[PDB]
Parts: C-alpha cells; structure tokens; sequence
C-alpha cells in the first residue's frame, strides 16, 4: 500500500467514503466481468465498448460490490487500485527506476496477493518505457498475464481498441472481450433515478420525474454524435447548475432541458410562447410580406413547420420535403430564402448546393466525400459537414433537373429514413432539416404537364418518397403590381443609406406594370425594366450632382393618359 | 462471449419461434411468402442444421417502391435484438462511382485512411449475429457486387488490413426495384434480374423473394397499424387519438393506389388528420387531459367522398 | 503558483492591469461558458469557433469579469491561467520530465483549487509528445477530466476541430462545445465602438 499509492489510487478506499456515484443496471455485465475473475488461468477481462456508456462506471459499480459485500468468496477483501501508468513513466531518468518501479508493484502486489489492478484507457501499454519492439510494461506483464496469477481488468473503446490493441495480438489474446453495451431509453431512466441524489445536492436544486423522462427522450431522439447515458447525465448538471446561477429551492423541468438543447444543438424544441405562438399561426402573412402569391405551397410548408413546431412530426422522416415546380422567376428561391429569414433571421443560414455542377457522373462523390484511399479524404463530404454545424436547417437543391439520377440515388436515404453516411463512414443525421428542391419543368393544364414531366424525368420511388408535389403557377397583374411594390421598397431602403428620400406616383407603378407583363415574366424581367428606366437615371441624375443629398425625389410620368401601353411616357425625377 | 445465440430452445422462446409469423405479421401486413421464407431461415438457423460455409439467411426483395421491403427486415431486426438500430444498413445509392467500392472494406495499405479498416466489417466484428441490410442494390455498379460475391458463398471476407471476417451467423437481404396478374409481375422481375444480374451472382442468394402488391385488406389494416404511430406520439403529450370507422373507410379510400405503394396512405393522413390536429393544438383547442376523437361529416361510408370532412372533437 | 508561472500566464494577472480589450456583445457566449464552469461533472467547454471571431477574446471577457466580480459564487477569487503546452514539452531531453512537469502542474492545481486553465491550440493535447517509450498528455488528464475535479477551457477552429479532435472520441466526451457564431453587423460597431478609446 505504501508503494501503490504512489504511482496508483484505491478505488476500494474510495469506496469507503461512497466519493463513487451509484451504479444501477449493470448487474449483468458486473456478473460477467467477476466470472471472468473466477477463472483459473488468463482470467484478465477488457472493459470493450462505446466512448461514454459507463465502462468506468462498470468498475466503482465492482468496488460497491466488494465493499458491500455481495462479492462470493474468490473475490472478498480485494483492494481495487487504478494504474496511473504516467506516474510510472515520470521521474524516471533512468530505466533502470521505471522496470524497477514496475517490478516492485509487482512483487508487492503479488506479496500481499489481495490487490486486484484496472488499468484505465488501457492501449497506453503498447510503449510505456520503450517502443512496441524493446522493453515495456507490456513485455514485463506478458508472463505474468499468460499464466494468469494477476488479476488485471481495463477498459478500451473499439476504434482504440483496432488502433492500438488488435494490431499486437498477443494483448488481445491475454484478455477476454466482454462489450458494455449502450443502455436503453428506460435503463438511462433509472440511471438518471440512481443519480438524482448526487446532482440535487451539489446543485442545490429538485428535478421531477418529468424531468428526466423527457431528458433521456430527447437525448435519445435528437444528439446523434453523443451516447446514453452521458448527454443526459450532462444535460441534468448543467440545468442544476443553471438554477443554481440563476438563484443567486429551485424545481428543474422540461422547458429548461429544451431552452439547454436550443442552445446546445440549436434545436427549437421548445415550450412554445404566447408571442412566437402567434407568429406561427400567422406566419403566412409574415411570408406574404416577402413572397406574394402561390398560396398553395406557402400554407403547405406553414402545415409542415407548424406539424414540426408541435411535436407531431415523425422522428424517422426530416422536418418536411418538397418539389418547387413550376416557370422560372415565380419565386421558387424566394420562398426557401423567406423560410431561412422566418426560421433564423438571416439568409446566409440557408445552406444552397447548385445541381449544375453536377451534371457528370463523377461528381457524386461532392455531397459525402472521398472513398478511402483517395484524395479528399481528410475533409470530408461538403453538405454533410454543413448539416453538422446546424442540424436544424433548410437545404436547397438549385435547378434540379441539371442533377442526374446518381444524386438522386444517393439522396434517397435522406429523403425517406434521413440518414447519410459520409465517406469517412460515419452517420449524418437528417431528422432535423427541410428539404427544399427546385424544378423548373414542363414550359389546371400545367399540373398535369408538370406531374408528367417529372414522371418521365425522375424514377418512380423518387416520386414516392417526395412529401409535398407543389406546382407554381403564373403571377398576375395585381401580384406584378405587388413586384414592384416590393422592388420600389427595396430601392428606396438602399437609397436611405444615402440621406435620400425615393418615392413614386401611382402612374409611374402602373406604367411599369404595363411594361412587365408577359408569360416570361417573374422577377427576371420587370427587374431590366426597373433597373433600365429608374435605377439608370436615378444613377446618371446622382453622379453629376443633381437629386443629391437631402431632397426627397419624387418619380412622375409625361405623354401618357394612365390607360395606354405608355411607349411615349418617360419617367420623370423632380 | 460473442452474442451468437446458439443456445438451448426454452419453452418461451421456442413458442415465440413457432407463432414468429404472426409477430412479424404485428408489423408487416402481407408478404406472406416473404415472411414465411423468413421464418424458415431463422428456424433452419437456430434448430442447429446449417451449412457451416455459408451464411444464415440470404434474400434478394424486388417489387414495387413501399411495400414493405425494408419494413420486413427492420421487424426482422427488432425481433432479433429488440430495437430497429442493431440492422447494419449499408445504403448502395452512394455507392455509384467505381472507386467507392473501398468504403465497405476498407482502404489498401500505403494509403490514406488504412487504419481505420473497414466499415461494415469492422460492425460484422462487433455484431456477429447482425441483420445486414443492402438497400437499392441495383442503384450501385456491378463492381462493389464482387467483393460480396465471395460472403454470398464462403461467407468470409478480407479488409484492407488483411484480417478475415466471418458472414456464417449474419442475415443477408437485398432491396430493388426492378420490373416495377401477380405471375406475370414476377416473371417480369424474373427476366429483368437476369438479365441486369450476372447468373453467378444470382445462384449464391439462398431464394428470391417478389413482393406482392398491396391490396384493399392491406391498406385498411394499414391505417391502423400506422396511425398507432400517431397515436403513441400523441400519448407523449397526454393525448389521445381515437378514429371512427368512417375514418378509417375515408383514409383508406383517398390513399388507394396500387402504382404506388403504402406512402401515399402517410400523405393522406399527413395531408388530412396531423395538420389538423397541429393546428388545433397551437390554437388551443384540446388541451392536457382530453381526448380526441375524429369522425367523418357528410359522408355515407360507400361514395368516393370527394366532400367527406374530419371532425374533432 | 511557483511552477505555474514557468509555464503558464496569469490572465487573472493581465486584468489586474487591463492589458486586455474590453470585450463587447459576447454575453450570451460567457454565460454558457460560465454555466458548463458551474457543472460537477465535465466541466470543460470547449469555444468552437471560427479564427478570428475571438474565441481568446471570449477568455479575455471571462477575466474581465472575475476581475470586475459579477460571476456568480463558484468562480469568486479564482485565477484564470492559460496553459503553454509548448514549455510542457520543450525542456526534457528524456522521456520522463514531460510527465513530472504535468503531474506536478496537476497536483498544483488540485492543492490550490482556484485555478482554471485555459488551452489555446486544444488539438496538440493529444500526441502532447509521442515518443518510443513517452505517454501522451491527453491520457493523463483523461481521468481528471472525466470526474471533473479538473477544470479547463479550450479554443478551436472547426476545422481542426473535425481533423484531430472528433477522431479521438474520448476527447470529445470530456468537452462541451460551446458554438462562438459570427458577430453580426450591429456587433461588429459596438465591438468598434468599444476598441475604439484603445485604437485612439
Ligand atoms: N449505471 C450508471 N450509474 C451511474 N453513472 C453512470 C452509469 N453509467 C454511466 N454513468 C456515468 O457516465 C460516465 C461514463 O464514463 P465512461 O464511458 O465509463 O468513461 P470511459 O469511456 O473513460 O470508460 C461516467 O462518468 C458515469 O458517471
Ligand atoms: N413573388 C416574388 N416575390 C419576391 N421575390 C421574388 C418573387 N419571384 C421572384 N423573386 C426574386 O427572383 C428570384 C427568382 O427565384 P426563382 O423563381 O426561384 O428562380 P428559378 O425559377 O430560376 O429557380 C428570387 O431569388 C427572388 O429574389
Ligand atoms: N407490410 C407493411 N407493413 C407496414 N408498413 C409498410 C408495409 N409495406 C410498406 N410499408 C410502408 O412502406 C414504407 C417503407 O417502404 P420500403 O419497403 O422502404 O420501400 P422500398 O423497399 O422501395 O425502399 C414504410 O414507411 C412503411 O410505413
Ligand atoms: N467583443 C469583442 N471585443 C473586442 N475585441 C474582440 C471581440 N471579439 C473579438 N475580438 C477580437 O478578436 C481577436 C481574437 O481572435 P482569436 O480568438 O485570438 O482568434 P484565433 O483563435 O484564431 O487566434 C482579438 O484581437 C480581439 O480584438
């Protein structure tokens, strides 16, 4: 004991104290690892498993059961000591004191011969005082772990444990596997049960029943690049320790834990307001404000955000997906940009991927990455790694009918389970996003034109897995009137930056109505007409110094009666 | 040690191995064939008379899109491990180009990215008794098909790190679309794997299964079984969803198609009853404690119901 | 704090002088960091952010305010230290003072219990030298970082951050990320605004 504590901690005396946390549901793997115990020869088991399941918490769940006493008779009395394998290796300016410091643990150990070892994220044994091929602590333990008179366990996770310990087969030989599997949803509850204690008395705070149940429901459902039960166990310190910030007893529930997965993963699963209540009821208007017209697919997305925003969208199907069909200019774009300003304020968190770019074959390895062995590998997939700094975002597919069908092969994952796997091999969730593409094809007849086209263009189980089949159709004279309400906003806004003041007489909008009506039209054209008869003259009056700071200008007509085509009328700029 | 569960039959697990296609019937409706060939797979597997080369169970599912296809082998998954997350699904629609064949086995020495080996070899080795689940198999090229060309006979594999893995205990299934009145359709799907398979590929699958098209039965089950979703989901919530018979006649008539498989009954009632209910929610008008019950107005139960409406209660 | 500062910079110092910016706008950021310092269990945010947002900016700040003592309770009279892992590994020509100079570094901090320390460069904790016969630095504070009697902070660009540290997802479980966005418009005049006595 006087040598182990110098280079080891006892995890038994821990246990005197009850320092440890409470383990609860791992009576199985507690069973196994003692049989493995029990044995006669090679009797050192590995702690094999997932990074944050409890593999340590498998060995204080042991040293509660040796200081209880639930032990059988091979395993009473043993003092369990973790390895600090650092300690041995610092201080050493010889080698001669680290194999000497080795040996005398040893000795000692197998002196008394009631101490049982664990050696802690154990791949640190392949190389301690040397390389793999010289002396180490692993070519000293061999003999002592082939004829198994030492009683060692260790835990290792399963890439380190192909990384590390696979490659030298002699260590997996002397160790027998046993996997700490992840717990279940109901498992996490009654580990959260377990350690409720410990939590609300450093945090000085109460949690209900409610408040973990929904803690490990959505630990489950929504972190996919965390493990149960460790996000959970994090979510309920951080909450205890929120309360306890905010008090300087507390109650801990479920709108907490939501307002703590906003702002961890951006999620807005929250206990919905009064205020953003209303605003989703009435969003159609707010989108209104900015796209005018195709009330057909504006309520569709209100229907499936306000499904999303209820807790009634299913898990294993994204947020929403859609085909924005229809003649170019409608405003296809214009509605995933006004979805990206209702959902987060701003339109550069609308994530964009342009199909024309992928219009060969050999692109399709852009979306996820590399194969290995190739190039491109050690940064990865481009949207993949897009959606992993926002789960909750809209994804835009620009003009998918250049794209070929290998994307859509690809992409049909994510349209029905929503799941992507990278080229590195891991996972890419999709439960969280909104599918948006956009089709210009097929130019009441149009949506059977449109339909039939993207039969013919696109494979049927494509059509299938699509949630929504949305066609736009043409705008009229009041919504182009409306256009260039907007376009007339939006320049007299820019202009403001200027100390100058823009507005228009109600002829001059008509005349630009009569000006932008054509099947072509959208916001392609009647934009070149804005920007050829107003913004040009507006910009040549400015440069030489005329219309300048401080006066209000106001736009007129001549030569026209109101009604006419108006090709004699020239605008006017008091 | 390694979760193979060559065990002692009990009497508990023998009755569930026995009325297994029944508990696959809980979930999948229809696909008797598909089911009973699964049935006898798993059967042949645990009464311990098996070929010792090559694996458990192989299939290859083709018929129309939504029929249940991946649903069948999700069940399958559950059954085995109680959860739908233990299925290895290695997807083969991102598996188009010609050089993404070393994703599934891992990358070649001197190479970048060998350490990490493979990745369905790698989970082979974790799971040993794993479902393991190619979906779009005919989306891929036919070079990938060439390292499985091996595990569909011997059932062993080699990863880039040169170690061998073992397909003797893993359920291999395949999902397609080819060919997409019942004979016809499968003889269609018959002549279209040939000719879009190579025939030595096609003779190391223990059976080819062609999934039958949906029917009225079918569907009207389906509502229910789907609409159980709906309602566990709402019961999150402390609500509950009860539907009228005349509800369930009217999902099931608008959501009738046989093109198309079982999404469109989710389009209906995504379209009809969930909106609805959203919007009822936000607006308040059930509230913790309640009940819902949702009927069908102007309808006699026998018309098309182009002007049938949903009420709620 | 006499082998400390061989090896490590008091920012609790520097504010004593303010010989750092004033740091505007980022309360939201200091807050949530504040809140996972205030944790039992892994306590240790990570800033993941892009370079040149002022994720060091964001340590700055969090000086500034326990000098100015509006932290809460658990973070009164506690000195803020950034770690040079570069000093850590320079002097040891051997393959044992690296981790005597780590293992007194932590007995430090465990015997004085006021001390936060602060990573710039999180990446290089793993491989903090990795020698024949040498241990890393990463497997050493894994066990203190798992229960949490140790208590650091980390800056990382996203990019490094997929590199180096989501491949060892045992690092990975021991930090809370902590997402340092881009400062808007609006933000980035108050920021000027606030360095502006200091520019002039
Ligand atoms: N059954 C349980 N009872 C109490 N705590 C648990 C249980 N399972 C997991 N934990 C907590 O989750 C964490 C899991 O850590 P672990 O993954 O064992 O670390 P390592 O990966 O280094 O072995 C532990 O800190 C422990 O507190
Ligand atoms: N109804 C509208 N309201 C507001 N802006 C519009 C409208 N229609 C088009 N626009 C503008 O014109 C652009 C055209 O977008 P879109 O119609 O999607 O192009 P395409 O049809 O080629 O995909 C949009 O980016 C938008 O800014
Ligand atoms: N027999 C069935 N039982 C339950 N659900 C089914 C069944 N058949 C189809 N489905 C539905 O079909 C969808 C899955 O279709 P899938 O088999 O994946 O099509 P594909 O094999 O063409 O990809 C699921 O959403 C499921 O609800
Ligand atoms: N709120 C703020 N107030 C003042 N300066 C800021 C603020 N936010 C960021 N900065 C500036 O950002 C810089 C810090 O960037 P830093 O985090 O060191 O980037 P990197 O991590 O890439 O080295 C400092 O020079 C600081 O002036």
């Amino acid at each position: 004991s006087l040598v182990l504590d110098q280079f080891g901690r006892n995890l038994t005396a821990a246990a005197m104290e009850g320092k440890l946390d409470p383990v609860i549901g791992r009576e199985k793997e507690i069973e196994r690892v003692m049989q493995v115990l029990s044995r006669r020869t090679k009797n050192n088991p590995v702690l094999i498993g997932e990074p944050g399941v409890g593999k340590t918490a498998v060995v204080e769940g042991l040293a509660q059961a040796i200081v209880h006493g639930e032990v059988p008779e091979t395993l009473k009395d043993k003092q369990l000591y973790t390895l600090d394998l650092g300690s041995l290796v610092a201080g050493s300016r010889y080698r001669g004191d680290f194999e000497e410091r080795l040996k005398k643990v040893l000795k000692e150990i197998n002196t008394r011969g009631d101490i049982i070892l664990f050696i802690d994220e154990l791949h640190t044994l392949v190389g301690a005082g040397a390389a793999e091929g010289a002396i180490d602590a692993a070519s000293i333990l061999k003999p002592k772990l082939a004829r198994g008179e030492l009683q060692t366990i260790g835990a290792t996770t399963l890439d380190e444990y192909r990384k590390y310990i696979e490659k030298d087969a002699a260590l997996e030989r002397r160790f027998q596997p046993v996997q700490v599997g992840e717990p279940t949803v109901e498992h996490t509850i009654e580990i959260l049960k377990g350690l409720r204690d410990r939590y609300e008395a450093h945090h000085r705070v109460s949690i209900t029943d409610a408040a973990m149940v929904a803690a490990a429901t959505l630990a489950d459902r929504y972190i996919n690049d965390r493990f149960l039960p460790d996000k959970a166990i994090d979510l309920i310190d951080e909450a205890g320790a929120r309360m306890r910030i905010r008090r300087m007893v507390a109650e801990v529930d479920d709108e907490q834990i939501a307002e703590v997965l906003g702002n961890w993963t951006g999620i807005p699963v929250f206990k919905l307001t009064e205020a953003e209540t209303t605003r989703l009821l009435r969003m159609e208007e707010e989108l209104h404000k900015r796209i005018i017209g195709q009330e057909d697919a504006v309520k569709a997305v209100s229907k499936a955000i306000r499904r999303t925003r209820a807790g009634l969208k299913d898990p294993k199907r994204p947020s929403g997906s859609f085909i924005f069909a229809g003649p170019s200019g409608v405003g296809k774009t214009e509605l995933s940009k006004a979805l990206a300003n209702f959902l987060f304020g701003d339109d550069d968190a609308l994530i964009q991927i342009d199909m024309g770019e992928f219009h060969d074959r050999f692109t399709a390895s852009r979306l996820f990455g590399a194969p290995p062995g190739y190039v491109g590998y050690e940064e990865g997939g481009q949207l993949t790694e897009k959606v992993r700094r926002k789960p909750f975002s809209v994804v835009l597919f620009d003009e998918i009918e250049k794209a070929h069908q290998e994307i859509y092969n690809s992409l049909l994952q994510v349209l029905e389970d929503g799941r992507l796997t990278d080229g590195q091999g891991r996972t890419v969730d999709f439960k969280n996003t909104v599918l948006i593409f956009t089709s210009n094809l097929g130019t009441e007849r149009m949506k059977q034109k449109v339909n039939d086209e993207l039969k013919k263009h696109f494979r049927p189980e494509f059509l299938n897995r699509i949630d929504d089949i949305i066609v736009f159709h043409q705008l009229t004279r009041e919504e182009i009137i409306r256009m260039v309400d907007l376009m007339i906003s939006r320049v007299a806004g820019q202009l403001k930056s200027k100390d100058m003041a823009l507005v228009l007489t109600d002829a001059a909008k008509a005349l630009l109505a009569k000006r932008g009506f054509d099947p072509v039209l959208g916001a392609r054209p009647l934009r070149r007409t804005i920007q050829r008869e107003i913004e040009d003259q507006l910009s040549e009056k400015i440069l030489f110094e005329e219309v300048g700071p401080g006066q209000v200008v106001t736009v007129d007509v001549d030569n026209w009666d109101g009604e006419g085509p108006g090709e004699d009328a020239v605008f006017t700029f008091t | 040690w390694t979760g193979i569960p060559v065990f002692k039959l009990t009497e508990a697990e023998t009755t569930r191995l026995l009325r297994m296609e029944e508990e696959l019937h809980k979930r999948i409706i229809g696909q008797e064939d598909a089911v009973k060939a699964v049935s006898k797979a798993i059967r042949r597997t645990r009464a311990g008379l098996k070929d010792p080369k090559r694996p458990s169970g192989s299939f290859i599912f083709a018929g129309p899109s939504g029929v249940g296809k991946t649903e069948l082998s999700k069940a399958l998954a559950n059954f085995l491990f109680g959860d739908d997350d233990a299925l290895i699904q290695i997807d083969m629609g991102e598996f188009h180009d010609r050089f993404t064949a070393s994703r599934l086995f891992g990358a070649p020495p001197g190479y970048v990215g060998y350490e990490e080996g493979g990745q369905l070899t790698e989970k082979v080795r974790r799971k040993p008794f794993s479902v393991v689940l190619f979906d779009e198999i005919e989306k891929a090229h036919q070079e990938i098909y060439n390292s499985l060309l091996q595990v569909l006979e011997d059932g062993r594999l080699t990863d880039g790190q040169g170690r061998t893995v073992d397909f003797k205990n893993t359920v291999l299934i395949f999902t397609s679309n080819l060919g997409t009145d019942y004979e016809r359709m499968k003889q269609k799907v018959n002549d279209e794997l040939k000719k879009h398979f190579r025939p030595e590929f096609l003779n190391r699958i223990d059976d080819i299964i062609v999934f039958h098209q949906l029917t009225r039965e079918e569907i009207i089950r389906m509502v229910d079984l789907m609409i159980s979703r709906v309602a566990g989901q709402l019961k999150s919530k402390d609500m509950a969803l009860v539907l009228t018979d005349a509800a369930k006649a009217l999902l099931a008539k608008r959501g009738f198609d046989p093109v198309l498989g079982a999404r469109p009954l989710r389009r209906t009632i995504q379209r009809e009853i969930e909106d609805q209910l959203s919007e009822k929610i936000l607006f308040e008008e059930v509230g913790p404690g309640q009940v819902v019950t949702v009927d069908v107005d102007n309808w006699d139960g026998e018309g098309p119901g182009e002007d049938a409406v949903f009420t709620f209660t």
